[PDB]
RNA sequence: GGCGACACACGUGCUACAAUGCCCACUACAAAGCGAUGCCACCCGGCAACGGGGAGCUAAUCGCAAAAAGGUGGGCCCAGUUCGGAUUGGGGUCUGCAACCCGACCCCAUGAAGCCGGAAUCGCUAGUAAUCGCGGAUCAGCCAUGCCGCGGUGAAUACG
RNA sequence: UCGCCUCCUAAAAGGUAACGGAGGCGCCCAAAGGUCCCCUCAGGCGGGACGGAAAUCCGCCGGAGAGCGCAAGGGUAGAAG
């Protein structure tokens, strides 16, 4: 069911199916279905349409999620555009933000190795 | 990350506040990021020390929890052969 | 998941406690 | 024209928040989650959040500790 | 003559409003929305027809009218394809069907678009016409999601008897064209 | 301010790629050591880190600690997946005069690479290898996945 | 180099030479043929998801600069396309 921006997860437990949304994770998941009052271990296969409506209405509202909060997150990094701080430059150069070790490692932001040789 | 303290340098503020009544001149230095962005005197320039010299940083809202020296990189890097 | 900060197992390995590992009872 | 195109039946279609008509198309009635002409998201404007600004809150969060005040 | 809510909404609301906004002196000087033509740039079907047919019936479902294949005018070795080769579908629809499509477009499809802050107000022709791009085609109520194979889109041209791109800016604004301010 | 720089190369390691596995709940079974300029039972607030109280203990008396792997129950059903946790946004806490460069945790949301490793290369012959947690030194705090110890379950094979 | 085609030399009819200046041909098409009926290009400026100097789409402007199986000339949309 097209809950937020997504619909994908069929026969696979609503507490888990919920996770498949940028903004839900695991904590907001069971938090949303206990506050909506729905059984977590259900089929996800389009069960009681009412439960699905209530779920959708609560989840999609309340807190920001999916493409909207991706925009906000990207905009929070755009904050350090202008004449920003040190943390912005780390987002500029493509290097790790939290001042860690970059002599080795840091491949998750630098990307795969390039090898200079000399 | 402080919560009940949330401090700024007393000496930075002394110089900053007694030069805040009805206006001033942007000629104001420091020697400590340690402080915090300080609201009021936003339209100001604080020459922060980066270990070598005093870099004129400018305040235009937008900044807060970022004290000073984040606006004063201490290294240079610039490039690695390329 | 000895390095995940959201498990009783990772909380053991890290040492610290929390929500995913309460200080007993 | 004759003997190729799909036909267009009368009107009925279900919205996730209320009602919708017209339909025609091919199907008698279909389901639509994100409703349209109703109200949500740029249809009367429902400001979900506001995206906090630092000039406001962070000057009153860091400034909540008014120990640095004056 | 069918009926169509948008069609009525044009006559008994949008129509007199234009005579007030612009002060046309004749019943024909008023902008009349006519001819909406859907086009799909189908390079994807550079060398495939079973990917083109699937795009045909898909289009036939949302407009209630079979599309016609367009063929390459010349030949561009820079990106394959020769003189022939079915590269692109296109269906023209005016009257009745144009309105039934335009309703489900504005009042179902367009809001079903991810985020979507509103149609571009600079996307106007200069002779009173409008065009708009679309990514996913699943945003149409007749598309069932679990029956697709590829996310192919379409270009949409809405032709109008207006002169300036202001009288059309107005005409569509009244019909329900969200313009992101 | 720097030793924490980063287009890169090597060493020693940690965590993994899952179902003899992962999550949650319940429920057992250690040893060796450390502590009243500290360890802090038990209550109270808090989702939690932690904060408010506050008893006992110069300590085979009180406290750090419930050991964990195990067992029982239940849930996932093999899918980059309830595997994996990197990276990043936000919100907090504690030490400290102060944690931007450069601290450790907590919580919400993201969830990357990896589906088992080329040429090569290491360790171990009995409580041994493997695997599991526990203490201590330094130490305000901590970048400890290290070092020095402690016990838990416990192989395989040696013709020559 | 030797035969055929196209343009120039060629002196406003035709024709006209040089071991003068430039290019082509030794095929191809059962549709690229017959007829009847329809339709009009190249470009330029806007508008348009992927899609860019060019793919298809809409809108104006655009008399022929397109096209006409291959050289070149003539011819040609009131068609030969
Ligand atoms: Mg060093
Ligand atoms: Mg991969
Ligand atoms: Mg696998
Ligand atoms: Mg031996
Ligand atoms: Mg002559
Ligand atoms: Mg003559
Ligand atoms: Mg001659």
């Amino acid at each position: 069911a097209r809950i937020a921006g997504v619909e994908i997860p069929r026969n696979k437990r609503v507490d888990v199916a919920l996770t498949y949304i940028y903004g839900i994770g695991k904590a907001r998941a069971k938090e949303a279905l206990e506050k909506t009052g729905i059984n977590p271990a259900t089929r996800v296969k389009d069960l009681t349409e009412a439960e699905v409506v209530r779920l959708r209405e609560y989840v999609e509202n309340t807190w920001k999620l999916e493409g909207e909060l991706r925009a906000e997150v990207a905009a929070n990094i755009k904050r350090l555009m202008d004449i920003g701080c040190y943390r912005g430059l780390r987002h500029r150069r493509g290097l790790p933000v939290r001042g860690q070790r970059t002599r080795t490692n840091a491949r998750t932001r630098k990307g795969p190795r390039k090898t200079v040789a000399g | 990350s402080l919560k009940k303290g949330v401090f700024v340098d007393d000496h930075l503020l002394e110089k900053v506040l007694e030069l805040n009544a009805k206006g001033e001149k942007r000629l104001i230095k420091t020697w400590s990021r340690r402080s915090t962005i300080v609201p009021e005197m936003v339209g100001h320039t604080i020459a922060v020390y980066n270990g070598k010299q005093h870099v004129p940083v400018y305040i235009t809202e937008n900044m807060v929890g970022h004290k000073l020296g984040e606006f004063a990189p201490t290294r240079t890097y610039r490039g690695h052969g390329k | 998941g000895k390095g995940d900060r959201r498990t009783r197992r990772g909380k053991i390995w890290r040492g610290t406690y929390g929500k995913y590992r309460p200080r007993k009872k | 024209k004759e003997g190729i195109h799909p036909k267009l039946v009368p009107a009925r279609i279900i919205c996730g928040c209320g009602n919708v008509i017209e339909t025609y198309s091919t199907k008698p009635e279909i389901y639509v989650e994100v409703c349209s002409k109703c109200h949500p998201f740029y249809t009367g404007q429902q400001r979900f959040v506001d995206t906090e600004g630092r000039v406001e809150r962070f000057q009153r969060r860091y400034g909540d500790s008014y120990r640095k005040g004056r | 003559p069918l009926d169509v809510a948008l069609k009525r909404k044009y006559y008994e609301e949008v129509r007199p409003e234009l005579i007030r906004r612009f002060g046309y002196q004749n019943v024909w000087e008023v902008p009349r929305l006519e001819k909406v033509v859907i086009n799909q740039g189908l390079g994807e079907a550079k060398e495939d027809a079973r990917i083109l047919e699937k795009a045909a019936q898909e289009l036939a479902l949302i407009t209630g009218q079979k599309p016609a294949v367009t063929r390459a005018k010349k030949s561009i070795s820079n990106f394959k394809l020769r003189k022939g080769m079915p590269i692109g579908l296109r269906v023209t629809l005016r009257r009745d069907r144009m309105w039934i499509f335009l309703e489900k477009l504005l009042n179902v499809a367009l809001p079903r678009i991810r985020d979507f802050r509103g149609l571009n107000p600079n996307s106007f022709d200069g002779r009173g016409n409008y065009n708009l791009g679309l990514r996913e085609q699943l945003i149409f109520p007749e598309i069932t999601y679990d029956m697709v194979d590829a996310l192919r889109g379409m270009d949409i041209a809405v032709v109008t008897t207006a002169e300036t791109d202001e009288e059309a800016r107005a005409l569509l604004e009244l019909l329900g064209f969200p313009f992101r301010k």
